[PDB]
């Protein structure tokens, strides 16, 4: 569709088409993290350190209970009617709230009648004593406890403890949990105030068990190649489902996402190179990726997305809107694409696609060794293409490259093209390019209005 | 919709099998097909998963590099080869279809459809 | 103030309104943060470990004193007069500063004189053995030591000196003190030029003490109830007051505020939705915090602060202006909102305020089951609202609610509003936008000049 | 050059003229990461969880390998020639590659030559016991090899293999290499598509070796005083050379620096303050860092180099243009300079520069102890200048200061200028602004076009 | 400004007090209010303070769950509410008030003002 | 580009020498110096280097305080003391320049230049 060759001659290269995929259907599985670990091998030696530790972390979980209160007593199941099956929201009694928070209202209640099988093993719960356990939930079925600091405890104080005075363990506990306590506040403090939503994503809620998400995924049992793309993308998560103030343990539901393509989509990636105008060097301002479904053209907000070396992984649909001015440079026409003066000493000055080389050989010493000959631009050609029909061997700097063949037009070295306005992108710059317009339209608009008014 | 599992049977240990479903309808080039198995005495566990296009899957740790799973588009069914059974492996196997969606994590009422069934059993 | 529901009609919903709250009135503890840890414990197994960290952490502490020492000399006490009691500033051999870092010079000189008593306990200092430990700084005072490494160095290395061998336990120690020092260069390396500033959260501090702040905190006995905010606002503050380069701690000055609310203020959030026009799907485009003072209306970084459930903490004012053609907005002529096409598949499609849900049905299959029959907008309508008094209990999507009763204008569903200009908000297209505008003016503007010219 | 006596009154003070540095001519020296660590002192209680670990970690090595075989492989040394010698690259096979990333493929075979001198030691690698260790390349080279945990197992596994059990020795290791694993993803995982680039900061490959980066960088045995300057630069860095999947270790040159100082460069910073205007406070928006070269003024975007109190530094050139309207500001013409209006309570009032204080003291109390008379400002003035020639010590809020005397022109505080335009910078007022002068300008370009058509 | 303490005495150990502080003047309404006590042979200690609106209060931890504070801005006053006092509680209590600020965390000789202080004793 | 090194000799152990290494043409306020030594049976091991403007400078560990080095822009010289020279400082040492470059942290056939090398010596 995009007339590369034209829009090549304004500083830009063809990159690799990548394949657009992003997250769909995921599968769910509970997970329960215990938030204080246990001490009765050593308890002589606690003192007062466990009453402190749960007099404060109780003041941070209690507030994220009281706000899951709210979607899990205020709904009901439905009934009188066969025709649906479902769950019914007393709207009058939650007020306000977000299309998106009253569906993981759904979810929650959905999965709450699960977690009551958990909520009977409490007394096991408590009686954990490693940092990875598993429990019979029933003859049917398991589930998997993590605990906070077990493994620091049965490693370092349990064998020392002949050692070390009782004064000094205690002490070196107290520095642990505090520690612990430190790091746990940047995510469960007060920047979690909507624990209601399913969408945190699972590095996060692993700061409950020392950031070492990898066993609490290993503990999952999931297999797939994928494993690494869905971590990076951040489309694994996990859900707060239930949180008990009498024992510190929370139960967290992960979804686990498998990809798909789309299809007939695909990403474009354009490589920038400045080139020559007048004696200026310039560069072209356009999106660097661009976004094609169904031949429509569109922009995406890449930086939400993983760039791989095949294809884009996104957790979910970041396409926006492009002004139809900027859709005419990539659609051929060169007049309305804007370019902004080069002034730094370093910018890239040439490129490969296809193995032909795009070089802005007035600044750079392009020339061939089959001949020995030089390659010179003049100041009417804003790039030179460089492949085996001229010379099968160039010379940029000193990095000597073989060269194939150009598949386009072949005249690409006498065409020359119309450039477009130049423009300006500092944020300082645009603040005073704005007012600067409104001042010239201001004497423009005087006139009109005097002629009219006065000279009617 | 409807779904329909074949091949199932008996196999010696280490034997193997090609779990066929078979499908209907226009709409199976957008379903995420997969298979579920019922073990006596247990609940349904998950056994593997796979995309519309085939080109991405997922399956639990317990099968990896046992069982494998593959999708054709144009005959509208899904096979599943499983190697080396084990006598744990005896199960009803079930086939399952799940329209795709995307956007949020969580979809109410998200219409499933599951096969009919089928027996595999391994002797010793 | 603001009209809501003529708001409403171009995809806005009145979210919750909180209250504006922000520091006030800190008081100020001191406490010495001590860099090297003691190892007379062990010491025939630390060899020279001990004179290249010396070597190395002199050099990055040294640069600080010499900044902090500008104003710690060249300010005196004032003298000659009694109306008055004060510092007096050396502004001739300060030369170049900003009001705030002067404002911290004049802080600095009065803690300098309290900074002086804990001076006199060097001894002690430089003989601690726990990770934190209390001493008598009068008979009157106390002062607080939190030490680097020491319950490292207590738990691990003394306890395993019989069994690992001398030259690997120096090597393990050498370890911990490389890992401390490749930490704290990214808090007191040479991003830290200014040190006479008193801005720096204590969260970067406490990099000094292996960000264990939970501890840093709780020796200074404050308690209140606003702590995790206080905490997390960044409100909670401290300077370095003092440096002595032979024994390696700083003294540090720790700032605690207490909250104020402001009268008369308060954030309204508001709730964006989709809506069609044409067949296409639209998003308005305005501040989504609007902050009211005394009734003006201004326009919050919100960025800085905390939204909490019920309130915004600020470490400081970050009102900023608006321009006037957007409160026209705000102030109910819809004519002004610019808006954004819709050109992703997932954008919220409705919402709830009050109970009452507005829907962009046409894109989502509204309903209510108490007749099932099916909800519709036509295309000259933006949005529906629906409660209990068209339907007492609708569907969208499968979620279920029950509504309760709009208290506004009754016709709503029938009126219908102007719609505003439409707008593209990528910073590429905006680059584009103002050249486009550019050469459209241009062409207008050399009308009126030749007119003028050449018809005079 | 710049007009700082006129620019000054529109609220700009002169800040600390800055020496302008950056990067230049690197070092190479080689070194060996072991990513796996040694345990035959405990083998008997390792089970297989080495198995599994080397199952996964392959799983992140291999796609890094992969991306730098291509490079690796399509290049070959030059033969045939005597008057150059290089290599030549199969740029057909290469495909599309960026200027930077060819050039980066040359230092990697200039690299892969030495890089198989180490590959002889694989014999000595495997048997390494110590976090660090240093081997014999050839009698006349030495290489260093630098273990993941050695230390941790070193420390605290191989001295309690008798106190704790076989089983929870085994699970105390599992934790460790699993928490390893979850770091290192950030860094190793899929970000890391282009393994041949020699720009990641080696803050970045110490993620190998537990962020140690400090001793990663003593056994280069480099030394210097800019140490501290080139690591918060970002300026030092390493680059994958090899890796090997059967022993899982990977080889990084490592590339240290030399900073150089350019010619007749220098960045002048300008401190805002606050000042009057009829009766609202207004701060002029101007580019906060002017940088001049040769005379020319170009805009740098500061916010990737470090500003020390003496110099910036810069690991590349970071200039970019400059609009000719906002130039005119610095070149004296105050009408262009866009000024934005204050509301917020707390913003600067005064500064301080070359002993002379500049103030808004409508805002502030100025005064003077000398004579007790306060300093009072008309509604004509924008700011005040208060030397010792109009009083020798001045009062601020409380704050005392002794000034010195002005330099520039005796009638500063009675010439008053002409102030600029108005000016709104949030992003979402931009958004409105655009489009309302769109508006504007359509309802001027009909009149144009009705008059010429219809009138004609 | 004046402010004036009243309502001290002697109470028996685990006995309680209601401490009451008196404004003066309109602008009661902006001043962060707090008290101090000092035992004798010790510096001058904090004990708790209270915003302007009676909304947050703080403490030192010394005495947390055992003392409360409020304010009233129609009586112009501040109560102090003490229980189960400890033989070690005797002090001077004085009254403290502060004009409110923001902005800068330090605010050059703001302008403090204190009560005249008030005896309390406790018997065992 | 010429450069020609000069002061060796030999000198008893914990002595001192100023070698001192000169230049050719007006380019010589750009180039980065630096020396390198070669000792019996060793690699070429680097010494010292020197920005243009002598404001910059690095050096190996093996030989801080020890050495120290400068240069003169008019004389277009580069010179380095050495102190309490021990026995294993026996090297031929070899004047460095090379052209300033930045931007690429490589730089392919950057062309440098080297000195004739001279001889040092140290007797016990
Ligand atoms: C803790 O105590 C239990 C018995 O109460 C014992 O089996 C276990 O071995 C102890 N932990 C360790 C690390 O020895
Ligand atoms: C229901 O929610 C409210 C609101 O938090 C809570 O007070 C109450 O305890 C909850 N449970 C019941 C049974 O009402
Ligand atoms: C030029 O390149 C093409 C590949 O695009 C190749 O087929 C052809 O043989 C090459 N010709 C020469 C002369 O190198
Ligand atoms: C518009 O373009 C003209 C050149 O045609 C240029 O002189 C002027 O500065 C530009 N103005 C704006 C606001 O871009
Ligand atoms: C260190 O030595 C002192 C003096 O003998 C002793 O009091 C202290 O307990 C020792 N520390 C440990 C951890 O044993
Ligand atoms: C302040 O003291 C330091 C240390 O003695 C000294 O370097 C500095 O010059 C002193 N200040 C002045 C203005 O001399
Ligand atoms: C509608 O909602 C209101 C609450 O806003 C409630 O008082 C009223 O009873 C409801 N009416 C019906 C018919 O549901
Ligand atoms: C201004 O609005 C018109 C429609 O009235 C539109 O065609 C044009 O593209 C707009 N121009 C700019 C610069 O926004
Ligand atoms: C590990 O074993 C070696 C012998 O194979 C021994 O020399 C070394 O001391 C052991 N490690 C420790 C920490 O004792
Ligand atoms: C060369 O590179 C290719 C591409 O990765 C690879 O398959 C091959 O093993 C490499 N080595 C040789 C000798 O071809
Ligand atoms: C005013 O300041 C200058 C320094 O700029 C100083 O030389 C002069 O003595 C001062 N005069 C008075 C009267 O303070
Ligand atoms: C342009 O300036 C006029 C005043 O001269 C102002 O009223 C108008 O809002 C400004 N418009 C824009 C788009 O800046």
């Amino acid at each position: 569709i995009l007339h590369y060759e034209k829009l090549s001659k304004i500083g830009l290269v063809k990159g690799v088409t990548r394949k657009y995929k992003i997250k769909s259907n995921p599968l769910t599985k509970d997970i329960v993290i215990k938030m204080i670990p246990n001490v009765s091998n050593m308890s002589q030696c606690t003192g007062s350190v466990m009453e402190n530790y749960k007099t404060r972390l109780n003041g941070i979980l209690t507030p994220i209970k009281g706000a899951l209160e709210i979607y899990k007593n205020n709904t009901h199941d439905l009934v009188g009617d066969v025709r649906l099956a479902g769950v019914i929201m007393a709207g009058v009694a939650i007020g306000i709230a977000t299309a998106a928070q009253i569906t993981a209202g759904v979810a929650l209640y959905e999965a709450m009648k699960n977690a009551d099988n958990i909520n009977k093993l409490k007394s096991s719960i408590e009686s954990t004593n490693e940092a990875v356990v598993k429990l019979q939930e029933t003859a049917e079925k398991t589930v998997y406890v993590l605990t906070a600091l077990q493994d620091y405890i049965n490693t370092n104080l349990v064998p020392t403890i002949d050692k070390i005075s009782c004064k000094q363990t205690e002490l070196s506990l107290d520095l642990a949990l505090s520690k612990y306590l430190s790091d746990l506040l940047f995510v469960f403090g007060p920047n979690l105030q909507d624990p209601v939503s399913n969408s945190m994503t699972i590095q996060a809620i692993s700061q409950a068990f020392g950031g070492n998400y990898e066993t609490l995924l290993r503990t999952l049992g999931y297999a797939t190649e994928d494993f690494d793309d869905l971590l990076e993308s951040d489309s694994i998560t996990g859900q707060i489902i239930y949180v008990d103030l009498s024992s510190y343990y929370i139960i967290v539901r992960v979804y686990f996402p498998i990809l798909t393509e789309i299809q007939q989509a695909y990403i474009q990636e354009l490589l920038p190179v400045s080139f020559n105008n007048d004696n200026s060097e310039w560069i072209s301002i356009v999106p660097n990726f661009i976004l094609v479904r169904n031949t429509l053209i569109s922009n995406i907000e890449i930086g939400f997305c993983l760039i791989t070396k095949r294809s884009v992984i996104c957790n979910q649909d970041y396409a926006t809107p492009m002004t139809n001015n900027m859709r005419e440079c990539l659609t051929g026409s060169t007049e309305k694409c804007p370019r902004e003066l080069v002034v730094s000493s370093h910018v890239p000055r040439f490129a490969l696609s296809n193995g032909v080389l795009f070089a802005n050989c007035i600044s750079v010493t392009c020339q061939c060794q089959t001949t020995g000959r030089a390659i010179s631009q003049s100041g009417e050609q804003t790039l030179l293409m460089i492949d085996n029909t001229t010379c099968p061997t160039a010379v940029l700097g000193n990095v000597i490259i073989s060269l194939g063949k150009y598949l386009g037009s072949v005249n690409y070295n006498s065409e020359g093209i119309a450039i477009g306005p130049p423009v300006f992108t500092d944020k300082v710059d645009i603040s005073s390019q704005i007012s600067s317009m409104n001042q010239s339209l201001q004497q423009s608009k005087d006139y009109i209005k005097e002629a009219q008014r006065l000279l009617d | 919709v409807q779904l329909v599992e074949s091949g199932g049977g008996l196999v010696q240990a280490g034997g193997s099998l090609r779990l066929s479903c078979a499908a209907s309808g226009r709409t199976f080039s957008s379903y995420v097909m997969g298979w579920y198995r019922q073990a006596p005495g247990k609940e349904r566990e998950f056994v593997a998963r796979i995309s519309w296009s085939g080109g991405h899957t997922h399956s639990a740790d317990s099968v990896k590099g046992r069982f494998t799973i593959s999708r054709d588009n144009a005959k509208n069914t899904v096979y599943l080869q499983m190697n080396s059974l084990k006598p744990d492996d005896t199960a009803i196997y079930y086939c399952n279809a799940e329209p795709t969606v995307t956007g949020s994590w969580f979809t109410p009422g998200l219409q499933s459809y599951w096969g009919q069934g089928t027996q595999v059993t391994v002797s010793s």
